[PDB]
């Protein structure tokens, strides 16, 4: 193809990498998915060591961890803040009360997943997910975002 | 060949706070029984790296009821006063040879605390202004018991240089007369830096990330004005790189020093810093200062003028 | 036959240490105060 | 000229960061704080007076200098034993 | 019983042997250096962590993972459409129809397990009278998608043909236990 | 060429869209950025009128579900009329104060006034209310106000 197009796709590998490297989340944190993410930062996994920051601001975040159980008392208080969270800003779902309203599904005051209120990125399955599993989940994150092409797209507008 | 110089000190500066940051992490996750950043590079060298390249590339959440004015100064003053804070620096020679470089550097720290009530007034937020009060009283009380703990020890050294610093130091240690002095300077340059137990915690993406950057630039600036002060390097005329690396060392451990003790302990009270400064800081620093006021006159150990 | 369950041994488990155990070290105050103003006098000589 | 040179670089460097950072992408007052404000401002002026002693520590005089620095000091003990047992100090309803 | 965890033994007087030792103590911050030099220790220990994904955490048997559908060693699905598995589970994530199949052996002709509603409980496979649905040991199966864990016996079944070599082999190490 | 290869497709006609991510109202407060209001003939031989963005999505809808409206063409318009300057001067005192930015194609359509929209059917044939800009407006130009002026006289409306 046209060397513009490698600068460009060499460009989108640059950015996805320092994007993937550099992933600073907040974790709203609800419940059991949340006790089973602080034992993902805890030292046996190591998010930090992956490059993921614990306990960053909102402000600050990339990626919004949903860990517990989303209810009606508190789903405007999610979006507000997915709301104040910057442009490049992804959603990892984790638990089925995240995921599809889990064990609460039937409940008159639980939201039926997080997915009715953010737009969810990452669904991580499991009731709790092992802290295994949700640093799976965010390594697929990771290639995710490794995958897209920004600039190529740009490119070919 | 000055303009090579400026280069090639303020470069290797932010390097050592780039890898400072690194170094942290890594310091704290060892402490923590974990590991820091390894996969991001060979050894984790590229994570700092790869840090504030994100935080270059994400976006700022710029809010428009925030002054634009205020939003640029107060990042783009922290870093050029931390810059300028560097520059005045003699190892054991300096980029720049000031007559009373030491009232420059606690002046400078005087305009980073307009750079951070500027921030936290710009940060259009009722409990961002009142965080934003408390951290200016907290460094408005450290800077004045700053002040008089380095006019105290200054007055043991003569003149307000460096260089006459590096020559009373040339024999000893200024630790062993100033000792009371050195663990309250270095808990006030804890509290300037705003370093556990005194943190007491706004910008996203670049201004964030230049705040870092300044901060942990102030951190190293912090630890080597104390080796240059209280630890005296060895320093010979016929050779400074002897100098430079014994400066070197001693820096490198007061900032491992300094991420001890965020590992180590936790954070202070609001009420509980005021009364430790105002109570038992200050009374010592007063106490003190006096006692170093009679020292030259009853020891008649009054110091040259150069 | 012989019924396998999960059983402690016959001569049973050992002692487990759970009382609070602080080593008590460290220097003595009178001795750490002066040593303390032995330097200072040392560094004013 | 040398820390003009200096002190520009600083700020087109500072200044540069920032652009690079914008353009890559593409009530209830308290009367307690104020207090501690108006105490550093008095504790900065006798800050202010005290640090000529460096060249102060070199006058003929000495027995002179000592006594108005220990007077000063001492002012400085009694206006913080003050405001201590009046209760600036602390922050308490 | 009963222990007193701050009280302490009628008074230590005030010695001036003491009195030096607490001044010592709050002027020279010894316990802040004692805090210091363990913290130190463990500086100098080993890490606890493991090199994922390369490096595994341990596991046991009895994981719940994903679940899948077995087989006889003949070939035929163990499932016999007996409904028990969503009688008995909790979250009302497993719907399940059925008929008799051409041959009229009794087969599902849906069961579908939603892993957003799912609970990982093992109930399933603890009242399957003939270990067909088991909650095998897969955990890394997250999806970028909600409807990617809405699984029905397709995929339930493909689950069980790709994990049959690992399943087995659990049940046969811990069905002895239940 | 949309009727010659598809003789009954249904054409939609709508006005200058307002709504929180439109290029009409953000442009319109995005002028304030430079130094004074760039209109051509002091914007008065110009006249529109905006239609929102939810009605037009309720008419597309409608229009999906409606068995009246195939091989129609419908002109969907706002219920006010407003000169340029006097929309200028409506949204520039809504806001309180006083990819390209624009284009010699997007300035000229700004500048080509609205047509009278006569034997078209419109939204209300497809059951749409159309709401007018002083009760949608809020929620759009608050973005722009300052923190003093978070927490206005309608434009005049002409027949022409
Ligand atoms: C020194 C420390 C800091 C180092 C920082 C990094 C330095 C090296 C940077 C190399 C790359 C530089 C340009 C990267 C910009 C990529 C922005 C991007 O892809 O944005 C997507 C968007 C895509 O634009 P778009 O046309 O899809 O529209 C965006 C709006 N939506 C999607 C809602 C319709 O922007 C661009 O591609 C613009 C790129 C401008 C590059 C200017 C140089
Ligand atoms: C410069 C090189 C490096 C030096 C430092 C090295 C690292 C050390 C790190 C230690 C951990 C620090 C982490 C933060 C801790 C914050 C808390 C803290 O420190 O609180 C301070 C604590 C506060 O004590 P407190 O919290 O118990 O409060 C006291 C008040 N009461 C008890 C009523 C509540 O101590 C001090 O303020 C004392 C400071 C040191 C004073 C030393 C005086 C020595 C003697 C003076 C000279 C006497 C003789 C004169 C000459 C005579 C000649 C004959
Ligand atoms: C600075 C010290 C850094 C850390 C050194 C190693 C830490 C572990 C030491 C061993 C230990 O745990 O001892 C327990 C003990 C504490 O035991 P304790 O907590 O049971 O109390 C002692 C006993 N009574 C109650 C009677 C007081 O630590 C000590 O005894 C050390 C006391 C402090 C000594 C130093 C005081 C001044 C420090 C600042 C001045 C600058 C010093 C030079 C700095 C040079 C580099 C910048
Ligand atoms: C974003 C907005 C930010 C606004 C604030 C900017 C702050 C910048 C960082 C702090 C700078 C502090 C400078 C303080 C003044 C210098 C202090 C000093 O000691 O100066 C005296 C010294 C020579 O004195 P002496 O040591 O006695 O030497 C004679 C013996 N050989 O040296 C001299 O006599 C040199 C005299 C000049 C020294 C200062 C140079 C300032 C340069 C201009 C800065 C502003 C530029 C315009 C705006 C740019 C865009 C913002
Ligand atoms: C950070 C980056 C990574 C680390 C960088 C530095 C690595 C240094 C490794 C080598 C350390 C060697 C220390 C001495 C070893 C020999 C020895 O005898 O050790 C035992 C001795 C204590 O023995 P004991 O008799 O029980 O003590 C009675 C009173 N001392 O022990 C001692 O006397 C200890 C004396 C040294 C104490 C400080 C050691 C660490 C210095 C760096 C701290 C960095 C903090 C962050
Ligand atoms: C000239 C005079 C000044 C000389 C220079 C020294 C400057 C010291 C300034 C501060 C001291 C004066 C004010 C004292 C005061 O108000 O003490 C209040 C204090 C109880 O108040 P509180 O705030 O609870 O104290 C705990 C600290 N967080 O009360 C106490 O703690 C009671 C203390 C009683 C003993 C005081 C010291 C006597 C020393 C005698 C030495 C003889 C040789
Ligand atoms: S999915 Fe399960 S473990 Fe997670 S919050 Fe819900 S009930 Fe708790
Ligand atoms: S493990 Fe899941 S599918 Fe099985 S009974 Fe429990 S909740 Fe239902
Ligand atoms: S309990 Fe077992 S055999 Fe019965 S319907 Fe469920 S999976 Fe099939």
């Amino acid at each position: 193809r046209s060397r513009a197009e490698y600068v460009v796709t060499k460009l989108d590998d640059l950015i996805n990498w320092a994007r993937r490297s550099s992933l600073w989340p907040m974790t709203f944190g609800l419940a059991c998915c949340a006790v089973e993410m602080m034992h993902m930062a805890a030292p046996r996994y190591d998010m930090d060591r992956f490059g993921v920051v614990f306990r960053a601001s909102p402000r600050q975040a990339d990626v919004m961890i949903v860990a517990g159980t989303l209810t009606n008392k508190m789903a405007p208080a999610l979006r507000k803040v997915y709301d104040q969270m910057p442009e490049p800003r992804y959603v990892v779902s984790m638990g089925s009360c995240a995921n599809g309203g889990g064990y609460y599904h039937y409940s008159y005051s639980v939201v039926r997943g997080c997915d009715r209120i953010v737009p969810v990125d990452i669904y991580v399955p499991g009731c709790p997910p092992t802290a295994e599993a949700l640093l799976y989940g965010i390594l697929q994150l990771q290639r995710k975002i490794k995958r897209e092409q920004k600039l190529k797209i740009w490119y070919r507008r | 060949m000055f303009f090579i110089n400026i280069l090639t000190l303020l470069v290797p500066i932010l390097i050592a706070m780039a890898f400072l940051t690194l170094v942290e992490r890594k310091i704290l996750g060892y402490m923590q029984l974990r590991k820091g950043p390894n996969i991001v590079g060979p050894y984790g060298i590229l994570q700092p790296f790869a840090d504030a390249m994100k935080l270059f590339m994400k976006e700022p959440m710029r809010p428009l009821t925030t002054s634009m004015s205020l939003f640029i100064i107060a990042p783009t003053l922290s870093l050029t006063l931390a810059l300028s804070l560097w520059v005045p620096l003699p190892m054991p020679h300096p980029l720049i040879n000031l007559n009373l470089g030491i009232l420059f550097i606690l002046a400078t720290s005087s305009l980073s605390v307009y750079s951070i009530l500027w921030s936290g007034w710009a940060s259009n937020s009722k409990y961002s202004l009142f965080g934003a009060l408390r951290a200016v009283a907290q460094t408005i009380s450290y800077e004045v018991t700053m002040a008089i703990i380095l006019l105290s020890v200054l007055l043991m050294n003569g003149s307000y240089s460096l260089q006459t610093l590096i020559t009373t130091q040339e024999h000893m240690w200024l630790l062993l007369p100033a000792w009371p002095m050195a663990m309250m300077w270095f808990i006030s340059t804890l509290a300037e830096t705003n370093r556990a137990p005194f943190d007491l915690t706004e910008y996203a993406a670049g201004p964030f990330a230049l705040f870092f950057m300044a901060e942990y630039t102030n951190i190293i600036l912090m630890n080597a004005l104390t080796t240059i002060i209280f630890l005296g390097p060895l320093y010979y005329i016929n050779l400074p790189e002897l100098y430079s690396t014994n400066f070197m060392m001693e820096a490198l451990l007061l900032s491992s020093t300094f991420l001890w003790i965020r590992a180590s302990y936790p954070r202070f009270r609001y009420d509980q810093l005021m009364h430790l400064l105002w109570k038992n800081f200050l009374p010592l620093t007063l106490a003190l200062c006096m006692w170093h006021i009679s020292l030259p006159i009853f020891t008649a150990g009054v110091p040259p003028y150069m | 036959s012989k019924v396998k369950q999960d059983m402690p041994p016959p001569g049973g488990y050992g002692p487990i240490d759970y009382k609070r155990n602080l080593p008590r070290r460290g220097l003595s105050g009178y001795s750490m105060f002066a040593v303390g103003i032995g330097a200072l006098i040392f560094g004013y000589w | 000229m040398n820390l003009y040179t200096v002190i520009f670089i600083n700020i087109l460097l500072s200044l540069t960061l920032i652009l690079v950072a914008f353009w890559l992408p593409q009530l209830p007052f308290s009367m307690k704080f104020f207090l501690v404000a108006i105490t550093f401002l008095l504790f900065d002026l006798e800050i202010a007076l005290l640090l000529p002693l460096p060249w102060a520590i070199q006058t003929i005089k000495t027995s002179t200098m000592m006594i108005m620095a220990f007077i000063l000091v001492t002012i400085l003990s009694l206006g913080l034993a003050y405001e201590w047992t009046q209760k600036g100090l602390e922050w308490t309803e | 019983t009963y222990k007193y965890v701050n009280k302490k033994e009628q008074e230590s007087e005030v010695d001036m042997k003491s009195a030096t030792d607490n001044a010592a103590r709050i002027l020279m911050w010894t316990e802040l250096i004692r805090g210091l030099g363990m913290t130190l220790s463990y500086l100098f220990r080993e890490p606890a962590t493991i090199n994922y994904p390369f490096e595994k955490g341990p596991l046991s048997p009895r994981f719940r993972g994903e679940h899948a559908l077995r087989r006889y060693p003949s070939g035929e699905e163990r499932c016999i459409a007996c409904k028990l598995c969503e009688a008995i589970c909790p979250a009302q994530a497993i719907t399940i129809e059925a008929e008799p199949r051409a041959d009229g052996s009794r087969r599902t002709t849906r069961y579908d397990i939603d892993m957003t509603k799912c609970i990982y409980c093992g109930f399933c496979q603890e009242a399957c009278p003939v270990d067909a649905i088991v909650e095998g040991p897969n955990f890394e199966f997250s999806t970028e998608t909600h409807e990617e864990l809405l699984y029905n016996k397709e995929k339930l079944l493909n689950n069980g043909d790709k994990w049959e070599a690992e399943i087995a082999a659990n049940i046969q190490a811990d069905y002895l236990y239940r | 060429e949309v009727r010659s290869v598809f003789p009954e497709a249904i054409i939609i006609r709508p006005s200058d869209i307002f709504g929180r991510e439109d290029r009409f109202l953000n442009h319109f407060a995005n002028y304030r950025w430079f130094l004074a209001v760039p209109l051509v003939s002091l914007g008065f031989k110009t006249v529109k009128q905006p239609v929102y963005v939810a009605d037009v999505s309720k008419g597309i809808v409608n229009a999906t579900k409606d068995p009246d409206a195939v091989g129609k063409t419908f002109a969907f318009t706002g219920p006010n009329r407003y000169l340029l300057f006097h929309l200028v001067k409506y949204i520039f005192g809504m806001t309180h104060r006083t990819e390209p930015w624009t284009t010699k194609d997007k300035v000229e359509r700004i500048h080509i006034s609205d047509v009278m929209p006569t034997d078209l059917p419109g939204l209300e044939d497809l059951g749409v209310q159309p709401t007018p800009l002083e009760l949608k407006s809020i929620e759009v130009l608050r973005r722009h106000r300052t923190y003093r002026w978070l927490s206005t006289k309608p434009a005049k409306t002409v027949n022409y």
